[PDB]
């Protein structure tokens, strides 16, 4: 962990990567005045109950969390990132900025690549929302590293969903709306399913809309959840 | 596997491998910065690449506002640098309240850099991957470059490169100084120290930059700042005519 | 890949694997069958005890955890003492704190934390213990599945310990009927008993053997041992 | 309030302690021994605080023993006696400070003198001829003023002791049913039992 | 009532040609009641002197807490503390007992043995350093002791002299203290010797 | 005891009196009240005498420490922000009240700190029981851009007022000046106006006039 | 810390085997003094022999120490011991006996042996002191924590040899000045030096006070041990 | 002390007077009672002086690290610091402050900080022993988007009537301007006030 | 968070080695020469400023010290540890003295309170040794001028003058042939110079040289006067001109 090798490297952090890719496929598009996070929950037996296994997380009312890899290490990061938003909100009144909340989770994550006592995170976490001025979108590996996304994807399906998530970049350069990114997300995940097709998944999909659900997080369901996932049958074949 | 070289202990050499190893480090991200005096300012300029067409190129930054005065560039991976910018921050905050004045840059470095050599003597503490360099325009002691490592070793600079090709860099600053025969660059605005860098740069590394591919944060009295795309357009045009 | 890398739960393997974690799972299915399901009005356990010797107790597999909430256990017994009673202390704190009952949901979340931070601190260990939780709340009968890395999951029905794979097939199968198990739960109880079966290389299983719980819309959390569960047989 | 008396004369230390326990209205005991045998040749009389009293004895008493015990050697007098100064002192500016007086009558061997230290609950140390702690001083030390001698016997001293108990019992508002007297010399500690009608 | 008056005492000290004199009364009284003739006020560290007035208790403690620094200072630094010094250390022990000081009245006398120069100096209770190069009084007669020593003092007394002054000075201002007297001592300190004299005065 | 601190067009002067008391009583009839928290800042103080001399070498010695670790000259705020952190932290109870003055790379200063930790900052200040008496010669006297020579008048003018006036002050002058350009220069007993007159007698006495009772020569070495 | 399948506590022996590369150090204790004679380690023409201290420390008054062993590990010890005596003389005042700052020493090292799992002091004393109930004493004590007394001893360097030779010429009514010419004659013979001169040398006795009562320490200085080589006859 | 803060059309005006006392006695005619705790967010203290400058400083400590992580504060940012530390310290506080900033999208603010700890915001605010001389001056002219020479008018008046009647009050009267445009000190002197 | 190394990072190996001690007194063979030379009225230490770029500044890195008026220090070995160790000096010099007995300690107790700093960093939890030598010199009214060094070790010993780091060996032997108990600071500053020039492999001039005296008193390096007995630092940073002077009468 705290061991640097001969080349500068830290191999505890690239196995801990390799949790990570071994997970689920999860992915974040930024839309012109949101963000939308979607996750591929692989149905391990029939006796799953649907809708009931929820893992998007959110954090304070305007955050969004989803996460590839050991999921329980990212219910331990979300219930930090709980914590670093109550405390910024205590004391500054506002509502925690979203790259303020990334550089607590950032430095929180880094932390655990420093001591020999710990071992790194086995999460990337996919993470925004709406704030003071625009929409934000977030990756955040092992070690500690996150930047800014027009759209990002994690996990086992990764290549195809960034493959398909480049291809969006270059067809709107102008923006992309909310209620578009939704569609999209639904589709991205059934491309990137391919990988894990021995068994039936479930798609979870959750949005933070200016204009949409006011900048607040809301999971995406009924009407809009079918309509989205109708759009993915039809463009898959 | 020997203990001396997994913790920061003396090897029969009198070396400490993981220290040696945290230099390395420092070049992972491949990516290169120089700073420069003037006669009334202090630049920094590091190459900004951003290989995924995913990420916001906005927020791919090596260079750190630490105070109103002090600005820091960072070669090494982010997840150091910014534990590094925070805590300059906060020691920056903390001289300024128990002290009442604007903490300069040398301590600053000096600060950070001994911070940094007790990671290098407690076992329980990695080294950060991570060369710090400090630069500002000081109240008492005019354009400043102070660089840290991962060893705690600090000194001031007339002038400063870091990273993979930095040796090419520092040849071609050295070659420089040797002709003016001071210690800084003679012009009176920013706008041109920032160019003379961004020249000797194109020259050192024999590569043409557009306005994505560079990062200049410029400290002139009192305030430090960082260049827009379009600050750094209207500078790689000035160089063009002429050149 | 495997040599130097299970020495404590603060090591990554070179494939992403956490050995100690992995080692921890393998207690359970060492440990006896206990069987967990639910209709819209009820949520079962059915545990097989386990005696040490013919002259000894048949060692339980159930523990309450307030009058809507109950676990049954399969691995370290010790653990799920640990485990039970920090869920007994969730539960009474949101009794007298906010006079609620603790969703079963939040309850798998709070374990599913606990666990976590022993697979992640140096000189700890994690748990060696998988749990079926069966609660009713605010949103009619739940059940979970407990493992010692963190994962918890809600389930209809499912089985752990030795040869549970028997029992989580039957269930996996008896799907469309048991859900619908509404206002009878003698007949809940009897697919459950019907379920622990498809998991014994062992033999008839008396009334020693034998322990079940229940809880449901009117029906407290309720254990059932020795003389009172002689009418499922 | 209690009786607090010690009279070095040439060949021992005496010490004289009253007898009653007094809780409020009643005198609940006339045969109360208000002294701890420290080591064989060093005795200990004290006087203050209902509870601190016997406590604070005790625990110095508990010290010393142990003192011995690891040393095989008694220690002398003087350093007794600096000890429980120290203790005290200590004690004055703790939460709640000992409130006890203490009279150290002992034999020095090394020396081959007896001594007498005047202790109060401050950690006030003096040695002295003659020594008391409370009300009885303010009769007794004119008295002693007058009639001691340094080169006094055994004898002679308890004969002068009986005239300051005399006076006491004479002058003193409240009864403190006589005294307990014990001599320190080269031979140890020993009570004289007959005193009350002597 | 107030700790600075339960026990009684005085000290003084003067500087002369070469010399210093330190002076202090007999006394330990519990308020009314005399109780000691023999409560020597007046300790040293090798040629450092040292008087306390105050709470006796303290008095004691102190002695034994530079008993204690100066032993140590001598090993360490293999040489006896100078006046100049000891003063700072007796200020610095007292000021770090600043919410509960020791009921005390401080005065160091001495002779710096490498200048030869002689050295007097008072302390209030949590250690503000009286610096005159006169005189210096302390305890329930001090009032007294100001009066007496600003008008016999004079500078440049010869040992002998000197002795005369400060004797007069401490005896009757230790004659109108109820709290003081009981007997005297006075030391008169040369770089080579240092003569003490018990006086003989008033026992009531 | 009298403090004043003056501003003039090159630096800051300060001065005090010399007499120390203990209510009534006079103890040190010239002691000193103007001391050093670094070469070029001066302070005095009023209130308990023990608390301010040592708030003054506390915060003395880490602003020694401060100067060296930061290879800078010590500067008067930072004496001002350490004085006044310490003193609040304490409610109080450490009863400093103090003139702070001096120069550093940064130009001139003068401030006042209360004993709660409260400071301020002006061209003329006054401090102590003679406060009063030599506020009013400031108040009187005081004009923007003093000469050195000006400015050491007018204080010492101040300090006599409360020498004079108040009670609780008396004896001599001392005065500390600080130019921007120079060394500080401390002025030790700059005026003495209160010389004792010769007495009317001599009180030495003829030898053998105290009785002694017994003797013996003590004992330094070992 | 840890005990060897033989009973033995592997980090003790290991500073005991430094010890004895360490300069020799002997006490010899007669009926009116005691005798402390060191080797410094072989230095240089240009060591300052004046001012150097590096084997013999003075306790309180009445008793000294002769180091074998880290020097800086000593100095540690040295200070607490000091500490310890100044505690004893404020609590009794009295002179701590000698014996109880030689066990209460003896426990701290005694500690490092057994708990906290820091490396032991690579120390070994020789306590040469005075006291009022044994009179004249000398003590032994090494890293383990054990501490022996004894009428002559040596620590560091061929202790062995050192201790053959003493056994042989030592005897009960010695006078300090015959303890004086044993330990150098001793030393002499197991150097591992072509001779033994002054400015090799650290000499301290603990007479009976020259004419007095008192006990008095005397530490050589660098000439007064050149006199005392010559007197011996060994120039 | 008479301290108060508006807010007008362009952004915010801080008035206070200069007076500090220890009882009936003045020791400082002259003080600064307008205290910049960031470029354009400025409070007025009242109560205790040891107190409130000790709090101004800890604020302008958070507001710096506020600025160095996340950029410039909002001005209800800066009140919520100086409600933390008046209110989870009421009992070992006596600090009455009023906190005025600018910034471009919320333009002028004021909010006021009395001694429980509580904070109120609010188009206009005035605290110190002279401001109760002026609460029927104050509420009978004030009015939203006023222009700035009417605003500082509106101060000047206000503060010459809190001065006139409270002896704690006085001496000159000090205002800053907080706008788009800058910062701004207005000093005002007794020849002038007083002819009001 | 948290220390997994409570325990000593020093340990003794079956010959009775330090082996850490051992290898930190390695890191001091490889560090740049440094030397002391004590006079009969001062003394002097010198190193060389052996810079790490022609575009670094020397004199924003110093390796000569003060540590007190009266006393200073210079290092072979790593840097970085010296410079902790100066601050730790500094400080220690106030807390456990100044601020006791209102003056500086006297040389050879500050030198025993660095020594304890480093005897710690040999025993303590979780740590290895200082990697540094270094030479304190000092001056106090009753020990006069004196001169120490110290070891990782924590081990200190009085030189009337020696050599740490490089070509030691050689310097020391240098040292012996020419030093007397009649020199003159102007004597051995000279020798110091002399001496340093074997050592230095490029230019040899007062920008690449450090050079520092502990003398007499400059009462006019103060900052203050008015006060008699106050006379100033002995310690003195020769500069750059100063030394240039020395090596011209060579
Ligand atoms: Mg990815
Ligand atoms: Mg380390
Ligand atoms: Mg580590
Ligand atoms: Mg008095
Ligand atoms: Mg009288
Ligand atoms: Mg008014």
């Amino acid at each position: 962990n705290s061991v640097f090798s001969p080349d500068g490297r830290n191999f505890q952090v690239e196995y801990a990567v390799k949790a990570v890719e071994n997970g689920t496929t999860s992915i974040g598009i930024k839309c012109n005045d949101g963000v939308v996070f979607a996750v591929e929950k692989l149905i391990t037996s029939k006796l799953l109950v649907p809708q009931k296994n929820v893992k998007i997380q959110v954090v304070d009312r305007h955050i969004g969390c989803v996460y590839s890899g050991l999921i329980p290490d990212g219910r331990h990061l979300v219930n930090r990132g709980r914590e670093e938003a109550a405390s910024f909100k205590k004391l500054y009144k506002t509502p925690i900025p979203i790259p303020a909340f990334a550089d607590r989770l950032g430095q929180y994550v880094q932390a655990h690549t420093l001591y020999n006592s710990v071992r790194p995170f086995g999460v990337s976490t996919i993470f925004g929302g709406v704030d003071k001025n625009g929409a934000h979108l977030y990756m955040l590996e092992p070690s500690g590293s996150y930047w800014g996304y027009k759209g990002a994807a994690t996990g086992k399906g990764r290549q195809s969903a960034k493959a398909e998530l480049e291809k969006l970049v270059d067809h709107h350069p102008e923006g992309l709306s909310a209620r578009e990114a939704v569609k999209q997300a639904a589709k991205i995940i059934y491309l990137a399913h391919e990988d894990n097709k021995e068994k039936d998944f479930e798609l979870e999909i959750s949005w933070c809309s200016l204009s949409e659900t006011n900048g607040l997080h809301k999971f995406v369901k009924g009407d809009l959840l079918q309509e989205a996932i109708d759009f993915a049958q039809k463009e898959i074949n | 596997a020997g203990y001396d070289r997994h913790i920061t202990i003396f090897s029969p050499e009198g070396r400490l491998y993981q220290v040696e190893y945290a230099f390395k480090a420092t070049n992972q991200t491949n990516i290169n910065s120089l700073a420069v005096r003037g006669k009334d300012c202090t630049v920094v300029i590091s190459q900004k690449k951003v290989p995924d067409k995913l990420l916001d190129p906005t927020t791919v930054s090596y260079i750190f506002c630490i105070s109103r005065t002090i600005g820091m560039v960072v070669n090494g991976p982010i997840p150091d640098a910014r534990n590094a910018a925070l805590r300059a921050k906060a020691e920056a905050a903390e001289f300024r309240y128990k002290y009442g004045y604007d903490m300069p840059c040398d301590v600053l470095a000096k600060r950070m850099a001994n911070l940094s050599q007790i990671y290098t003597q407690r076992a329980y503490m990695r080294p950060l991957g991570v060369i710090l360099t400090f630069v500002s325009v000081d109240e008492e002691l005019g354009p400043s470059i102070y660089k840290t490592d991962p060893a705690g070793y600090y000194v001031g600079y007339k002038a400063t490169a870091t990273g993979p090709k930095q040796q090419e860099i520092t040849t071609n600053l050295e070659n420089h100084f040797k002709k003016s025969k001071i210690d800084h660059i003679n012009e009176e605005s920013w706008e041109k120290v920032v160019e003379f860098a961004i020249t000797h740069m194109i020259d050192a590394l024999g590569t043409e930059f557009s306005k994505n591919d560079l990062e200049v944060g410029v400290a002139t009295k009192d305030k430090f700042f960082t260049l827009s795309a379009e600050n750094i357009e209207e500078r790689l045009v000035a160089i063009a005519e002429q050149d | 890949f495997r040599n130097n890398y299970d020495g404590d739960t603060v090591t990554f393997s070179p494939t992403g694997r956490l050995f100690q974690v992995e080692y921890a799972l393998e207690a359970i299915k060492q440990g006896s069958v206990t069987v967990g399901l639910r209709s819209n009005t009820h949520a079962v356990l059915v545990a097989l005890k386990r005696n040490a010797d013919e002259l000894s107790s048949y060692q339980k597999k159930i523990i309450k955890c307030d009058e809507h909430m109950g676990l049954s256990l399969a691995g370290l017994a010790p653990d799920a003492r640990v485990l039970s009673n920090y869920l007994r202390q969730q539960c009474n704190y949101s009794s007298l704190v906010f006079n609620r009952k603790l969703a079963v949901e939040r309850a798998g979340h709070l374990l599913c934390d606990k666990a976590q931070k022993n697979t992640q601190s140096y000189g700890g260990r994690p748990y060696g213990v998988g749990l079926l939780i069966i609660g009713y709340d605010k949103s009619g009968a739940h059940l979970l599945e407990f493992q010692p890395s963190g994962n918890v999951t809600e389930l209809y029905g499912t089985a752990i310990g030795a040869r549970s794979q028997g029992a989580k097939t039957y269930l996996e199968r008896t799907l469309d009927t048991f859900i619908k198990i509404d206002g009878n739960p003698d007949e809940l109880i009897k697919a459950g008993v019907e379920a622990i079966s498809q998991s014994l290389r062992d033999e008839s299983l008396t009334v020693d053997n034998l322990s079940i719980a229940i809880v449901g819309k009117d029906t407290p959390f309720t254990i059932y041992d020795g003389e009172a569960v002689a009418k499922y047989i | 309030m209690d009786i607090i008396l010690g009279i070095r004369v040439q060949d021992s230390v005496i010490l004289a302690s009253s007898k009653a326990v007094t809780r409020g209205i009643s005198v609940l005991k006339d045969s109360d021994d208000k002294t701890r045998q420290l080591s064989p040749h060093t005795l200990m009389s004290f006087a203050g605080e209902a509870g601190d009293t016997v406590q604070f004895a005790e625990y110095i008493q508990a010290n010393i023993q142990l003192y011995s015990i690891r040393e095989d050697y008694e220690l002398s007098p003087q350093a007794v006696s600096s000890f429980v100064r120290q203790e005290l002192a200590k004690s004055i500016r703790s939460r709640r400070p000992y409130q006890v007086n203490v009279l150290i009558g002992g034999y020095d061997k090394k020396k081959n003198k007896p001594e007498l230290y005047q202790i109060d609950y401050l950690g006030t140390k003096v040695e002295l001829p003659y020594g008391a702690h409370g009300y009885s001083g303010f009769y007794t030390f004119s008295l002693l003023d007058h009639h001691y001698r340094p080169d006094m016997t055994t004898e002679e001293g308890l004969d002068l002791l009986k005239l300051c108990v005399q006076e006491l019992e004479k002058r003193m508002p409240m009864d403190f049913k006589g005294v307990i007297v014990k001599i320190v010399d080269k031979d140890g500690i020993r009570q004289v039992d007959d005193f009350q009608a002597q | 009532s107030d700790p600075s008056s339960i026990n009684g005492g005085i000290v003084v000290a003067m500087t002369g040609k070469d010399c210093v004199a330190i002076a202090c009364d007999l006394r330990l009284g519990s308020q009314s009641l005399g109780v000691s003739n023999k409560f020597e006020k007046i300790f040293h560290y090798g040629h450092v002197f040292l008087g306390i007035t105050g709470l006796a208790t303290d008095v004691t403690t102190l002695n034994e807490m530079f008993r204690y620094k100066t032993n140590l200072y001598k090993l360490k630094e293999e040489r006896a503390i100078e006046p100049e010094t000891f003063t700072q250390l007796v200020s610095s022990s007292l000021y770090e007992r600043r919410f509960g000081p020791y009921f005390v009245g401080p005065v160091v006398a001495g002779i710096n043995s490498k200048s030869g120069k002689p050295f007097i100096a008072g302390f209030d209770l949590i250690g503000c350093i009286d610096e005159a190069k006169d005189f210096i009084v302390s305890g329930t007669a001090s009032d007294q002791l100001f009066g007496m020593c600003e008008s016999l003092y004079e500078p440049n007394l010869e040992p002998e002299d000197l002795f005369e002054t400060i004797s007069q000075a401490l005896l009757n201002a230790a004659d109108r203290d109820a709290l003081s007297g009981w007997g005297a001592v006075v030391y008169i300190i040369k770089k080579d010797e240092v003569v003490k004299r018990y006086l003989k005065m008033r026992q009531d | 005891t009298t403090i004043v601190g003056v501003k003039f067009n090159n630096g800051v002067v300060i001065a005090a009196d010399t007499r120390s008391t203990q209510g009534p009583i006079v103890a040190d009839k010239n002691c000193a009240k103007l001391h050093r928290i670094s070469p070029k800042i001066w302070c005095a103080g009023a209130g308990t005498a023990a608390d301010t001399e040592a708030v003054t070498q506390l915060i003395g010695s880490n602003i020694e420490l401060h100067s060296l670790y930061t290879s800078r000259e010590p500067r008067v705020v930072s004496a001002l922000q350490m004085l006044k952190q310490h003193l609040f932290k304490y409610q109080g109870h450490i009863g400093a009240y103090l003139i702070v003055a001096g120069v550093d790379p940064t130009g001139s200063h003068l401030f006042s700190i209360h004993a709660h930790g409260s400071t301020d900052v002006g061209y003329y200040l006054s401090l102590g029981s003679g406060s009063l008496a030599a506020m009013a010669v400031l108040e009187s006297h005081w004009k923007q851009d003093l000469t050195k020579e000006e400015a050491i008048k007018l204080a010492s003018d101040a300090i006599q007022a409360g020498i004079w006036n108040d009670l609780g002050s008396g004896s001599n002058v001392d005065v500390c000046v600080m130019e921007i350009g120079k060394d500080a220069e401390y002025l030790r007993n700059y005026l003495t106006p209160n010389v004792r007159e010769e007495k009317q007698k001599s009180y030495k006495f003829p030898r053998g006039t105290t009785a002694v009772l017994k003797e013996s020569i003590v004992n330094i070495c070992d | 810390t840890i005990f060897s399948p033989e009973g033995r506590l592997y980090q003790v022996e290991y500073a005991l085997e430094s010890i004895s590369h360490a300069g020799t150090a002997i006490g010899i204790m007669a009926s009116d003094g005691i005798v402390l004679a060191a080797e410094r380690k072989v230095t240089s023409t240009l060591l300052e022999q004046d001012t150097s201290t590096e084997k013999l420390y003075k306790l309180n008054d009445k008793i000294a120490v002769a180091v074998a062993g880290l020097t800086a590990d000593a100095e540690i010890l040295i200070n607490t011991a000091r500490i310890h005596a100044q505690n004893y003389l404020k609590t009794y005042n009295e002179d701590i006996p000698v014996e109880i700052l030689v066990r209460r020493l003896s426990d701290i090292k005694q500690g490092y042996t057994q708990h906290g799992g820091l490396r032991p002091f690579g120390v070994s004393f020789i306590y040469a002191g005075y006291d009022d109930r044994y009179g004249y004493q000398l003590y032994t004590s090494n890293p383990s924590g054990n501490y022996t007394g004894w009428k002559a001893i040596s620590v560091g360097a061929n202790t062995s040899a050192a201790q053959t030779l003493l056994q042989m010429d030592y005897k009960d009514d010695m006078k300090v000045d015959d303890a004086i010419e044993l330990a150098l004659k001793t030393l002499s013979k197991t150097t591992d030096s072509s001779a033994l001169t002054y400015d090799r040398l650290e000499f301290a006795t603990i007479r009976k006070g020259a004419n007095d009562g008192e006990v008095y320490q005397k530490i050589f200085k660098p000439q007064e041990i050149k006199d005392i080589l010559v007197k011996t006859g060994i120039t | 002390t008479s301290i108060m803060a508006v807010t007008f059309k362009d952004g915010v005006i801080l008035g206070a007077d200069s007076r500090t006392t220890t009882g009936a006695y003045i020791a400082n005619r002259v003080t600064d009672k307008l205290t910049r705790v960031h470029d354009k967010i400025w409070c007025c203290r009242s109560g205790s002086a040891a107190d409130t400058q000790a709090i101004a400083d800890i604020v302008q400590y958070h507001l710096e690290l506020y600025t160095s992580q996340y950029g410039t504060p909002s001005t209800e940012t800066a009140a919520s610091v100086f409600k933390e530390l008046c209110y989870e310290n009421k009992d070992n506080l006596t600090a009455g402050i009023i906190v005025a900033g600018y910034d471009d999208k919320n333009k002028g603010e004021v909010y006021t900080i009395p001694l429980g700890g509580s904070v109120h915001k609010l188009p206009y605010a005035i605290a110190g022993s002279g401001s109760t001389f002026i609460y029927g001056y104050c509420d009978k002219n004030f009015r939203e988007n006023m222009s700035k020479e009417e605003t500082v008018d509106f101060i000047k008046h206000s503060l010459s009537q809190a001065i006139k009647w409270d002896g704690s009050s006085g001496g000159v009267i000090r205002m800053v301007v907080l706008t788009a445009a800058g910062v701004e000190r207005l000093i005002f002197y007794p020849d002038e006030y007083e002819q009001l | 968070m948290t220390d997994r190394y409570s325990f000593s990072l020093t340990t003794f190996s079956p010959s009775g080695k330090l082996g850490q001690i051992d290898y930190a007194l390695t890191a001091v063979k490889q560090g740049v020469t440094s030397l002391g030379i004590k006079a009969t009225n001062g003394v002097v230490i010198a190193t060389e400023k052996k810079s790490s770029s022609p575009l670094a500044m020397s004199e924003t890195l110093s390796k000569v010290s003060l540590l007190t008026p009266d006393i200073g220090a210079v290092y072979s070995g790593m840097g970085p540890d010296y410079r902790v160790l100066v601050d730790k000096s500094r400080k220690v010099a106030h807390t456990s003295y100044k601020r006791i007995y209102g003056e500086y300690p006297p040389t050879k107790l500050l030198v025993s309170e660095v020594a304890k700093i480093m005897q710690e960093a040999t025993q303590s939890g979780g740590v290895r040794p200082f990697g540094v030598s270094l030479l304190i010199a000092g001056h106090d009214e009753f020990n006069g001028f004196s001169l120490y060094q110290v070891d990782p070790s924590g081990s200190y010993f009085p030189w009337k003058a020696t050599a740490i780091g490089k070509g030691s060996v050689a310097a020391k032997t240098f040292l012996e042939k020419r030093w007397n108990d009649e020199l003159e600071l102007e004597d051995a500053i000279h020798i110091a110079l002399l001496t340093l020039k074997e050592s230095v492999e490029g230019e040899f001039n007062g920008d690449t040289i450090e050079l520092a005296i502990i003398g007499d008193e400059n009462p006019d390096l103060l900052g203050y006067t008015g006060i008699p007995t106050d006379k100033g630092p002995r310690f003195r940073k020769l500069t750059s001109q100063e030394i240039n002077d020395r090596l011209e009468a060579l």
